[PDB]
């Protein structure tokens, strides 16, 4: 359901600005690689010292600015090319079928959503796109660390498929009905600001107290579903990458004592499995952040 | 437990020979009356609630001592694994495998799962008999204690035997297990034939649950398991989930309510001080309003602290034991008819102990979003406390009308809501600030274990990105003071484009398109730059992440070329400790600007703490000045 | 939309505010002999199992505690001779405990304490096996299943019969087998709003049989009516024939009580029929047909019904018509 | 402050002067079913060993009788291998009972005495074996059980309903299984003098269910409130509402019997409420709630009256005011 989205303030010099910052992190795994393969060479005892300490800062700022390319300079065209093609597809509109509409509708997911969009979305993207692609790169990476028989990888995506199947379900519920439930605390606090001769009338003040106090009582407990929303995600996705952590012990046992260990890589599967459970930590919370942007 | 002659030897000598093998038997015994005694109880509770029950919507009982019961559950499962890893080491001796020697640790893990089904089973039907039988389990255990500690002191090692530490280990859950033994509301005895308490059985919370969609209550295991498993199985559900996803509202039962109100109750109990009114008064009666949740989850960060900084220690024996042996091929010198505490980071104890890092890794992001959950349960009843004795506050004051004459009223309520939500916002991580220097202390040290000119890199990486990093966002924060001034003349032109919808067809469309894209396009144009500062910050940040990988790369070339060693242990081990930073670097500038707008949240919080007869009656706009009307008399008669 | 109880039976109610768990803990064998079949034999099996292993430790602990199983003296005589592995201790075990008698483990005079040891094992151990034949047999004897060859219609009739109008049910046997003294009771659950204010939300109120003499049952072989006689007492005196179907959201039930002519139990089956569920204006098809050797029932015609000319009045007009003539 | 059963059940009576106690003696069956668990279990250990140790003294008699135990000649062959002790003739006697078949002690064609004395080893202990498994299941048959998760209310109430007042006393279950074909009987226990001069301690008379058709019973998934109509018959008649609660000093039993659907026993509940127990002017809170899937009824509200507007006047002197009315 992006397909309407890749259209967005151009496609073909985001595609590469993008693909750009794919590569760029791709240069970033092999100066991790490469940085492990050293870490090897050292471990078998420099002879390419000069090589791996000089080559291995390449793409630092490489992958500074090029990672940060894509969304440079892109709330600018999508800033002109949203606010200006939107403008002017309603601004050529014939006014009666806007007349005969409802303008809160309009005007509130019209300026709401350049404003938030415009603000709120190269952030989110780019850390998503970011924590997308170092999650499946040290996955994949850690993965050939592992042997074939020690990728597992099926069970994996089989609980990550139910989490963030029905964690995309109840976390986009828990955001609607708690993002829904900010707006009439607000409108009978001005209604509070502006009775208030009217509660020196009503000589039972104590009704908007109660009453204020379900309005107050109902954000709490919306607050207590985001709560919930954040304790299923972490607790749920830290543990199993923990039994993902647990298999990536499995396979450095498997391929430390089952055969000729390698001089590096041992710990790489370590802290990729760590940061794997980072990953998917911020990759679920990043796909919330995606699902409502 | 017998190689060639040893049944014999045993079998010799008076008393049990001492208990060679006896020891080691007369434990498994008990281990396995409790686990068979179990399954009829537990199977037939397991079926009655599968197939007609009605016990499936509301249930819950307490007993005195579960929060010790938890911990000694939790620790004889540290007790348990200990065991059996000291166990694998004397079985692998490589010359015969003694059967006997690590099955009474086997057991014990099984009856102590099923100890904790015999809690949850207790728990939901409330009867003595399961703790009279665990009574009789937690006897026969203690007393096997003693023939090990009896074997051990006549063969005395002192501090040298793995074996003795965890029978200590174990010994001091017997003695803690009589405690949950003794409970007072048990009326399995001779004495007391009636119920020693009446109150127990109806519970608050149930009251609360059994009126209530959603029970939401603490009082359950406290592992965000059930929590989740009731919100999900609607969600799960399709035809569910779209009434649930829209009347969730109604659907919460808004239980936590009789809670809520405590704490607003409990705020005027903590401004009931000696003293007047301050804005310190106020804050430190908050921080004393709140009372055990603060110092308590800043005791859980501290322990999310403690088990999280360790985590790449346990991985560096892997390198060592492993990588750095590569020839070592020997298991042991030491006695090795027993266990000996001696080189206990062997090989494969690095790898027991590496998934014991998992489970303390469990422990630590569980404990870390348990007290973030505590955290965020005390900002919901602080926002609702503190709203509570505002508008209860403003409501009942009504002094000072001549800037109530102003709209600076409705400004005070507007930044009444955003310095409300900010301040509890403002307080959303405090512990988390409060534990942050420990772990960047702590983690600093053990980089100092590791060397020097790394600690130096990766530490002046840190100590020049935290100012880019409030800084740059207090730049991107005026950016947004500016860009919201430019972006509500966008409001103005909109609502403007509003009233050009109210207007002609020809006219406002070509007045209102030209100077409504023109000025909007203005505006848009210097918030368009105000976001490439914006963008550019958050570049900044994304910079920043190479700053740290700068350090590394630095901090491995560095610190390899003033020393003369080299080594796998730095660039695993100390990459961990780089990503430990990363969090407390960002969390720690947006902790002191959230310390800044606390302070600036409190001061604005303090700034508004501050039939008819007429006789003579006088009256004014102003009571700093005359009064404007004076002497005014009249009555009305009904 | 809300229902009562299902059109099979077993209707489900929802429980909230429960005192004790415990009684239902002690009251063991009405649990056991309601569990399904693949439950029961597992707490069966599983029981004795575990017992056999209780019985089997205890007894590789009185060699271990002679000790004479692994040196082999042939001057010392152990207490059960041909115990060589663990194995062997817990197979002579299950001889004790299901009597088997196998004759090579053989039991001595020299431990005067397994031999008091042996008489616990087996005095449990014939223990169990007798009370698992009580229960075994207390689920040999459940009488749901003769309850479901019982029954009812798909749609119910109301029309009027000698100038009176009734409402008609109709129940059949699938069986050869008979139900002795079995009555049935027929209740109305409605929402009714008493005078005073006070709303009770199901109302359960009784309707008359209709029998002459006074009746509790009827004789069930082949497929019988039962008609309602709607009086002055009857709460279907108000009630119109377009009208009650859509605008009443009530349900009346149905219960057929008896017991088995095999087994002295008594069971009883249920259904209810809604607004929507009852028909005016036809009427049950003859199911009888008489034959050269006996009278045959056909059970297709049971849910078929056929509309005859019937008045579109209530029941408090059609006796104001008829009083008023 | 004189009670006669308790607000739980089972009511105490004291009996003074007793016929015979051997009826009771000779009546076995009753007593051994109504004995609690751990007698039960006591009764069928002891009798065992005290029959066991009876088959093993005549048993080493006839190897005492014959002698061939302590010279041990070879000639001379023995009427049982292997009776070495005085123990082993015990334990060849369990053997015998419990059908162990050990093998080591064999019994021979020598003694004509002791295998006619096997046999009435065999037949007595294979019929005390049977007689226990009808025993045990006699006792895995009791409903009382069944009958406590049928709980009563804590006080009663007495208000109009109408226009005629009436007793009101609710009912509930706790299980998922249900009671078949369970009549309630109400009786009202109060010392009454008749006009010729005679004092009867505790007089029964029994009052009205006023169910319509004439009830006897009625289907019980959820919380149902009884009423009692009070006429001319009724003995409430005469009863005003603040000087009846303290003034007098009677009881009124509740009699709730009914089948378990499980199995055939008919069990009994039975509850009384006080002069000080019955509340006048309230009424039982709406425990009945509709969801969306079923009907929920909480329990909490179960022992919960609200009052509402009630006359303060007799039942005589009510309908005396609408008979003048
Ligand atoms: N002490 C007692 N306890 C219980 N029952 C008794 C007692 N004495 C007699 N009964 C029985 O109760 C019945 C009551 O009648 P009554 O007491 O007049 O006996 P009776 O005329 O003396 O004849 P009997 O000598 O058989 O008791 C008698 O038929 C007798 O069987
Ligand atoms: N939560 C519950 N679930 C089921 N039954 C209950 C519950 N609580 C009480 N009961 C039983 O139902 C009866 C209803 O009376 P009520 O609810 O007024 O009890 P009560 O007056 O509070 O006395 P008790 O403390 O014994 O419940 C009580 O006698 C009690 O035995």
């Amino acid at each position: 359901a992006c397909t309407k989205y890749l259209s967005s303030a151009g496609i073909l010099l985001l595609s590469l600005l993008v693909f750009s910052q794919l590569l760029k992190h791709m240069v970033l795994v092999a100066i991790d690689y490469w940085l492990a393969k050293w870490t090897d060479s050292a471990l078998v005892l420099q002879s390419v010292y000069a090589m791996v300490f000089t080559l291995l800062c390449s793409l630092g700022i490489v992958l500074c600015l090029v990672t940060s390319v894509t969304v440079e300079w892109t709330g600018l065209k999508v800033a002109k090319r949203l606010h200006r093609s939107l403008l002017n597809r309603i601004i050529l509109a014939p006014m009666r079928f806007f007349e005969t509409t409802p303008l809160g509708s309009i005007l509130n997911r019209f300026s709401s959503d350049c404003n938030t969009i415009d603000q709120h979305i190269p952030s989110t993207l780019e850390c998503l796109s970011r924590s997308t692609l170092l999650c499946v790169s040290a996955l994949t990476v850690i993965s050939y660390v592992t042997p074939v028989f020690l990728v597992a990888l099926l069970p994996l995506a089989v609980v990550c498929y139910f989490i963030q199947k029905y964690f995309r379900v109840a976390s986009r519920d828990l955001q609607q009905l708690d993002d829904t439930t900010q707006l009439p605390l607000v409108s009978h606090f001005a209604e509070t600001v502006e009775g208030l001769t009217t509660i020196r009338a009503f000589r039972y003040e104590a009704r908007f107290q109660q009453k204020l106090l379900e309005y107050t009582d109902s954000n709490n407990i919306a607050s207590l579903f985001l709560t919930a929303a954040n304790r299923w995600l972490e607790v749920c996705m830290e543990y199993i990458g923990a039994c993902v952590v647990l298999i990536a012990a499995a396979t450095s046992i498997s391929n430390s004592l089952h055969r000729e260990l390698s001089a590096g890589l041992v710990g790489l599967g370590l802290t990729y499995a760590l940061m794997v459970s980072n990953y998917l930590n911020w990759m679920v919370r990043n796909l919330a952040d995606m699902e409502i942007q | 437990c017998g190689t060639e002659n040893h049944s014999a030897a045993y079998r010799v000598d008076q008393g049990v020979l001492n208990n060679g093998c006896f020891v080691d038997a007369l434990n498994v015994v008990p281990h396995v009356f409790l686990l068979f005694i179990t399954f009829p109880i537990l199977f037939i509770g397991w079926g009655s609630q599968s197939s007609k029950v009605h016990i499936h919507h509301s249930t819950w009982l307490h007993f005195p001592g579960h929060n010790l019961r938890w911990i000694l559950t939790f620790i004889l499962l540290f007790v348990l694994v200990c065991e059996i890893a000291e166990g694998i080491l004397s079985d692998g001796v490589t010359e015969s495998r003694h059967l006997h020697l690590y099955m009474p640790a086997g057991m014990a893990f099984m009856a102590a799962i099923t100890s904790v089904v015999y809690y949850h089973n207790i728990e939901t039907s409330n009867f003595p008999k399961l703790l009279i039988a665990l009574l009789i389990y937690w006897t026969l255990a203690f007393i096997t204690k003693t023939i090990k500690f009896v074997k051990f002191y006549d063969h005395a090692i002192g501090f040298s035997q793995l074996r003795f530490c965890l029978t200590g280990l174990l010994v001091i859950l017997y003695g803690m297990l009589l405690l949950v033994e003794v409970n007072v509301i048990r009326v399995r005895r001779y004495i007391f034939f009636k119920t020693p308490r009446e109150v127990k059985p109806p519970e608050d919370l149930q009251d609360l649950g059994v009126r209530f969609l959603q029970p939401f209550v603490n009082l359950l295991s406290k592992g965000t398991y059930w929590w989740m498993n009731a919100f999900i199985k609607t969600a799960h559900k399709k035809p569910i989930d779209l009434r649930a996803i829209a009347k969730l509202p109604i659907a919460m039962r808004a239980l936590t309510n009789y809670q809520r109100l405590c704490v607003a109750f409990d705020a005027q109990a903590r401004k009931d001080t000696q003293s007047p009114q301050g804005a310190r008064a106020i804050w430190r009666a908050l921080c004393h309003a709140f009372g055990r949740r603060l110092i308590l989850s800043s005791t859980f960060r501290i322990l999310a602290d403690l088990l999280g900084f360790a985590g790449p220690l346990c991985i560096f024996g892997i390198v060592d034991h492993l990588g750095k042996e590569n020839h070592v091929f020997q298991p042991k010198t030491q006695f090795l008819g027993v266990y000996f505490v001696s080189s206990q980071e062997f090989l494969g104890n690095a790898y027991v102990l590496a998934v014991l890092l998992f489970l303390a890794l469990l422990l630590q992001r569980t404990f870390l979003q348990a007290s973030y959950y505590v955290a965020i349960e005390t900002g919901i009843n602080l926002r609702g406390a503190i709203q509570t004795k505002i508008y209860n506050k403003i409501m009942h004051m009504s002094t000072s009308n001549l800037s109530m004459g102003e709209m600076t009223a409705g400004q005070i309520c507007n930044l009444v809501a955003i310095d409300t939500n900010q301040l509890m916002w403002f307080f959303f991580l405090c512990p988390n600030l409060w534990t942050m220097p420990v772990q960047i202390i702590v983690g600093v040290i053990l980089l100092y274990y590791i060397l020097g000119v790394s600690a130096l890199i990766g530490a002046a990486v840190i100590i020049l990105l935290a100012p880019v990093q409030y800084f740059v966002a207090t730049k991107l924060s005026q950016a947004q003071r500016t860009t919201l001034e430019h972006s509500n003349e966008r409001l103005k032109q909109t609502n403007e484009m509003l009233r050009g919808m109210k207007l002609l067809k020809l006219y406002a469309w070509e007045s209102i398109f030209c100077s409504r894209v023109e000025v909007t396009r203005r505006k848009e144009m210097t918030s368009l730059r105000a976001f490439a500062v914006y963008t550019s910050i958050s570049i900044f940040m994304n910079t920043a992440i190479p700053i740290a990988a700068v350090l590394i790369t630095f901090v491995g070339h560095v610190s390899f070329f003033k020393e003369s060693d080299l080594s796998p242990s730095v660039a695993f081990a100390s990459l961990s400790l780089f990503h430990i930073l990363v969090t407390p670097l960002f969390l720690l500038s947006s902790v002191v600007r959230s310390t800044v707008k606390a302070l600036v949240s409190v001061q604005k919080l303090s700034e508004f703490l501050s039939c008819v007869q007429i006789i003579g009656g006088f009256f004014t706009w102003t009571p700093d000045g005359i009064p404007t009307l004076s002497n005014i008399t009249i009555r009305i008669p009904r | 939309r809300a229902r009562f109880v299902s059109k099979k039976g077993n209707c489900n109610v929802a429980h909230k505010n429960i005192r004790e768990q415990g009684r239902f803990l002690q009251d063991v064998f009405t649990t056991l002999v309601d569990l399904k079949w693949p439950h029961t034999l597992l707490i069966f099996t599983m029981s004795f199992l575990c017992s056999w292993l209780l019985f089997a430790m205890v007894w590789w602990l009185i060699a271990f505690a002679h000790g004479d199983l692994a040196p082999g003296e042939g001057t010392n005589v152990p207490c059960v001779t041909s115990i060589h592995s663990f194995s062997s201790a817990f197979l002579f075990s299950i001889e004790v405990q299901v009597t088997i008698g196998f004759g090579g483990r053989m039991v001595t005079e020299e431990c005067p304490l397994a031999i008091l040891i042996l008489i616990v094992q087996n005095i449990v151990g014939l223990m169990i096996n007798a009370i698992m034949l009580g229960c075994i047999f207390m689920k040999t004897a459940q009488a749901h299943r003769r309850a479901e060859t019982l029954i009812f219609s798909k749609h119910a009739v109301i029309t009027p019969r000698h100038g009176r109008l009734c409402f008609m049910l109709r129940v059949g046997d699938l069986r050869k087998s008979m139900i002795i003294s079995a009555t049935i009771h027929m209740q109305v659950v409605r929402k009714t709003t008493s005078p005073e204010g006070e709303v009770v939300p199901l109302h359960q109120v009784d309707i008359p049989m209709e029998n002459g003499v006074g009746g509790n049952s009827i004789f069930l072989v082949a497929p019988l009516i039962i008609y309602h006689v709607i009086d002055s007492n009857s709460p279907l005196y108000d009630l119109a024939p377009s009208d009650l179907h859509h605008h009443q959201d009530l349900e009346i039930i149905v219960i057929l009580e008896g017991v088995v002519e095999t087994t002295g139990i008594t069971t009883q089956a249920r259904t209810s029929y809604l607004a929507d569920e009852i028909l005016w204006g036809q009427r049950f098809v003859p199911i009888v047909a008489e034959e050269d050797g006996r009278y045959s029932v056909d059970y297709s015609k049971f849910g078929n019904t056929v509309k005859v000319p019937t008045p579109l009045c209530t029941a408090r007009q059609l006796d104001e018509d008829r009083s008023l003539l």
